[PDB]
RNA sequence: AACUUCGGGAUAAGGAUUGGCUCUAAGGGUCGAUCAACUUAGAACUGGUACGGACAAGGGGAAUCUGACUGUCUAAUU
RNA sequence: UAUCUGGUUGAUCCUGCCAGUAGUCAUAUGCUUGUCUCAAAGAUUAAGCCAUGCAUGUCUAAGUAUAAGCAAUUUAUACAGUGAAACUGCGAAUGGCUCAUUAAAUCAGUUAUCGUUUAUUUGAUAGUUCCUUUACUACAUGGUAUAACUGUGGUAAUUCUAGAGCUAAUACAUGCUUAAAAUCUCGACCCUUUGGAAGAGAUGUAUUUAUUAGAUAAAAAAUCAAUGUCUUCGGACUCUUUGAUGAUUCAUAAUAACUUUUCGAAUCGCAUGGCCUUGUGCUGGCGAUGGUUCAUUCAAAUUUCUGCCCUAUCAACUUUCGAUGGUAGGAUAGUGGCCUACCAUGGUUUCAACGGGUAACGGGGAAUAAGGGUUCGAUUCCGGAGAGGGAGCCUGAGAAACGGCUACCACAUC
RNA sequence: UUCCAACGGGGCCUUUCCUUCUGGCUAACCUUGAGUCCUUGUGGCUCUUGGCGAACCAGGACUUUUACUUUGAAAAAAUUAGAGUGUUCAAAGCAGGCGUAUUGCUCGAAUAUAUUAGCAUGGAAUAAUAGAAUAGGACGUUUGGUUCUAUUUUGUUGGUUUCUAG
RNA sequence: UAACUACUGCGAAAGCAUUUGCCAAGGACGUUUUCAUUAAUCAAGAACGAAAGUUAGGGGAUCGAAGAUGAUCAGAUACCGUCGUAGUCUUAACCAUAAACUAUGCCGACUAGGGAUCGGGUGCUUGCACUCGGCACCUUACGAGAAAUCAAAGUCUUUGGGUUCU
RNA sequence: GGAGAAUUUGGACAAACUUGGUCAUUUAGAGGAACUAAAAGUCGUAACAAGGUUUCCGUAGGUGAACCUGCGGAAGGAUCAU
């Protein structure tokens, strides 16, 4: 329609942001940036509808303009910056730091990270390939062009990044045993190890994801996240694990909490 | 045959054959292979035909869609039509009917002849119609 | 186009083109050589956009009366 | 949330319809109407016509202030605060409205770009610019040419503007800048040696073409183009560099040139420090805007597969003057009959082509609902199209834009 | 616990495709350098030495072809069904709820359906399809011809015949 | 083309009846012959199709639309009576319809007694039985049906063998 | 000493207007000929009983009107019968 939509109805949001239907008519447009439209979350929801500092878009500009909040250790004045997975949230004042993570429904957790943790984020690895004057470098899941990589590094590999520097401390390869989170589908939020892959030619990789209470399912290549070894996670998981409960366990975990 | 049949000169873009470097093995031909487990000819490998819209010898590549088809017209040069039959179902009647679709297709001189069973291949738009091409033959 | 005895109506109606020059192509005969007609189609160029350049050469359509048609007669008013 | 009843007969059993019955985010209308919450609403006919008002503009510490503007209370003979105006930049391509067109079109799900453009965001990324490098060429910083503004005016009339005079830039147009080294061609000189060397030029990036590398299926040596090892010297004779994809002429790197030669910061704020050679020396912080390319994001364009209502009182359609394909070119961001030239004779169809109709924009959905169905979807979300009708087009990353222009047509104003 | 079963699932053997081979890796457990660590000898180990690779990855090598069905994945949100929640009830909404109410703790915003098409996967009944009949048929460590391909060498490019190796 | 002439035959139906030749055709039966799924039903498209009717030649006995004509009657260009044109027959062309009717699509299977009869075959004790295939018929109704009725009009709410048409 | 206005050649795109052609959709019309309301009026009496000539089908001719007649069918006949 001409050129680029400026605006985005508050039905036609992502389900995950959890917006109320009433108040409102639209809804924050996630400015271009780091992370795709529909995976990110806006620090204007980030801070009103999830932590519940800000009460008005006006609020949540009040806060930005004192520059007091940083995505990535970078200081950011915009309202709707796309904001994703693995980022780092990080407020001077409270001094709380928070690293976006999906919970087990699949969406954003408020987790609560220490602040030695907050110094690094991991990055999938989508493509490496090599730049101007034969200078090979990888691209991350959040855009990132990092140049003089390991060779060892191939695609779908996570990859520790200083935040300070921009620089690969560590990386995981990705093969059998490794640990995951699945960042898309309808098992978006889920943890677990790495089973085995079909490959596929002219078409989908597929990854068979066991976890710990050994509840088998596939997802797509896309959709999965290295994350550690076998009970070795580099991040701090949220509460629950990537575990998925029936709606009947979860029911029954209510009616331990439901005696007080 | 003749391949030198055109107002042009018929040559794969940027091989160079170079008469300074005096050798009687062959011309420099160069070849692909396709992917997705198709075997390239010997005909594409050995023959002579130029051919800038040939999977193997040429500068397409198959990507999307395999499909498979029968082969009902051979009277365009270098493609053909193919049929591919389907059932299609009405679920009032909780039935089928037999629908089919004319595909037509590019075809390398690797290769086929009315009646034939192929594989064919998605590329990039070729002609008005053509957006396949074929990349195997079973008859 | 109506209509029709299916033969017609019909050159229906209604449009476009046409010179000069320089070329190209196709179409043959006789023993690969050799000999020879005009026909047709195309292209470039060119001009006071002319050009079936004089001559030669249908106006057309919608209906009605009437005789079917070609044919014949009042030489000197039909 | 699986139900029927009245109506043909003198009476009967049927067929069979008519009538009843209930629903309708389904319109109108009649009569009637106290309260709370919620709330559709010029779609249907006329995508008919429109008086008036308004619906898009925008400024921070940080492009341009001599407002003959407001202050000033004393941070300043350059400016320094707060600021009309105007230039510059960005935006005005979103939103909102409507449903006329449109029936393999749109649209839905599903693919693809190894088929392309992409303002902006975010992440990377730029010692190689003078060319006689001993003539000049400022880099302690280069050229005019203009607005607002001041005057002089026109016009019945308009977001009309002429003439004259001033003057800014992150506008416009120029133009220097700063480490080594390696490698190539050229080659002075001497010496015919398996000869080698001053010093000469070039080597960023982008542009255009041509060429080259971009290996790999396991173990042996013959025979040397030999004329290069490494001097153990019978010439031991090894070790070499090679990323990604299912797949490439991919990425990337060379080589030779090419270019109405692209870019490579003559820009702005707030802090004012460290060295001393106390000259306005050298060096230096936080960050604004800018900029080449790659990546990213927001997109865009094209695209694969299957799916659409009634109609045969539409059975053949397409191909002159692109129809289907081939070759080459042109054009495009790019693929492609997209267009041109030449050549072939193809392409669709009773599994319904083609044509006609639609009181047809598609879908998510809605109504009714034993099960299966039937009917609706102009309308809150998604996609498309349009802005009286057509066509053309400037600007710009993005428009074939209409609260942009140009023309014709229709309508209408002073 | 073992056993009484029923019902389902996998792997063996029985004239029994359970694609084939070529290096990764042999994990393992009839490989045993210290045997009795140890509930009814069917409720069993401290690891060395080629191993036995169907436990598990990419390679050439060629693989009759569908339909149907299972599972997965997908099929925006809203709407539909539907869980939780005293909006005073309800239509709704996505809230809310417990403290020392004096500087705070905490559960949520599920789940299901949506085929026809495409994708991945298990099954191989049903229904179609192909194969050796003028054998141009199958398997083959044979036994020749013929045809190209090029790897670590033989210094290294290159010329270049072979042994190979496919 | 009488009588013979029938609840008899043949034919896809329309239809087909004196004798004898000639020409091809066909069902059924018999078969330890042959091929091996070649089939069933069929939009489109085709052949044949009573009578009447049409065009042009032949023919033209009889009957007879029209018409003439005598009665009847209120009328009677109606029935009744006497004549009579086309027609009725044939050759070459057309026409394409009928209560063209069993008012019952075709193919397949199954469900129940009975005797007659036509064609072929087999056994015989030579006129009877069995058998396949036909035209029908009688009883019952298991079933079916609104009923009349129906061995198909059955095997349909215990609802699905295949298929065309309306 | 390079920008650069009017103007202008050829080109593609091409509105719009004449002009035919074609398809679709509405609509006027002297007069004509039907149909229905429709059952009542006029004239008969064709059908229903052997409806007073059994009825009906196809066809063909006749004609105030129902109808009548020929040829060939049917029984849905007034005969399941020698
Ligand atoms: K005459
Ligand atoms: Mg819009
Ligand atoms: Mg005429
Ligand atoms: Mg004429
Ligand atoms: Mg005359
Ligand atoms: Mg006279
Ligand atoms: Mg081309
Ligand atoms: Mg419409
Ligand atoms: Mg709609
Ligand atoms: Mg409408
Ligand atoms: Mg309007
Ligand atoms: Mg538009
Ligand atoms: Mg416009
Ligand atoms: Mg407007
Ligand atoms: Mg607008
Ligand atoms: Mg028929
Ligand atoms: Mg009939
Ligand atoms: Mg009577
Ligand atoms: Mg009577």
């Amino acid at each position: 329609a001409r050129g680029p939509k400026k605006h985005l109805k508050r039905l036609a949001a992502p389900h995950h942001w959890l917006l109320d239907k009433l108040s409102g008519c639209y809804a924050p447009r996630p400015s271009a940036g780091p992370h795709k439209l529909r995976e990110s979350l806006p620090l204007i929801v980030f801070l009103r509808n999830r932590l519940k500092y800000a009460l008005n878009g006006r609020e949540v500009k009040a806060i930005l303009m004192q520059r007091h909040v940083k995505v990535d250790g970078k200081v950011r004045t915009d309202t709707t910056y796309p904001a994703g997975f693995m980022d780092v949230i990080t407020l001077d004042a409270t001094n709380e730091n928070f690293r976006l993570v999906y919970d087990v429904k699949g969406r954003f957790a408020v987790h609560r990270i220490t602040d030695e943790e907050a110094s690094y984020k991991l990055g999938k690895v989508k493509k490496v390939q090599l730049g101007k004057k034969g200078v090979p470098y990888v691209v991350t899941h959040d855009g990132r062009t990092i140049r003089y990589p390991d060779p060892n590094i191939k695609v779908n590999d996570t990859v520790k990044i200083d935040l300070a520097s921009g620089k690969i401390t560590d990386f995981i390869k990705f093969d059998a045993g490794k640990l995951v989170y699945v960042t898309g589908g309808r098992n978006l939020g889920r943890i677990g190890t790495i089973v085995h892959k079909e490959r596929h030619d002219g078409g989908f990789d597929l990854v068979h994801i066991k976890d710990s209470l050994d509840n088998t399912f596939v997802t797509r290549l896309n959709n999965v996240f290295v994350i550690g070894e076998q009970g070795k996670p580099y991040i701090s998981l949220p509460k629950g694990k990537g575990i998925k409960l029936s709606i009947a366990e979860e029911r029954d975990r209510r009616r331990a909490q439901q005696g007080l | 045959l003749t391949v030198q049949s055109e107002r042009a000169f018929q040559k794969q873009p940027h091989i160079f054959n170079n008469p300074k470097v005096k050798t009687s093995k062959r011309t420099k031909r160069w070849y692909k292979n396709a992917g997705l487990g198709f075997k390239t000819p010997k005909t594409a490998i050995e023959g002579s035909y130029i051919d800038k819209k040939c999977p193997f010898t040429g500068l397409v590549s198959i990507r999307g869609k395999i499909l498979t088809g029968t082969v009902v017209s051979t009277k365009m040069h270098r493609t053909i039509v193919i049929r591919r039959a389907y059932l299609h179902y009405i679920p009032k009647y909780n039935r089928y009917e037999k629908r089919h679709k004319n595909v037509p297709v590019h075809v390398s001189p690797a290769f086929v002849q009315v009646g034939d069973i192929v594989t064919v291949g998605q590329c990039r738009p070729i002609s008005k119609t053509v957006r396949f091409n074929v990349v195997k033959v079973s008859a």
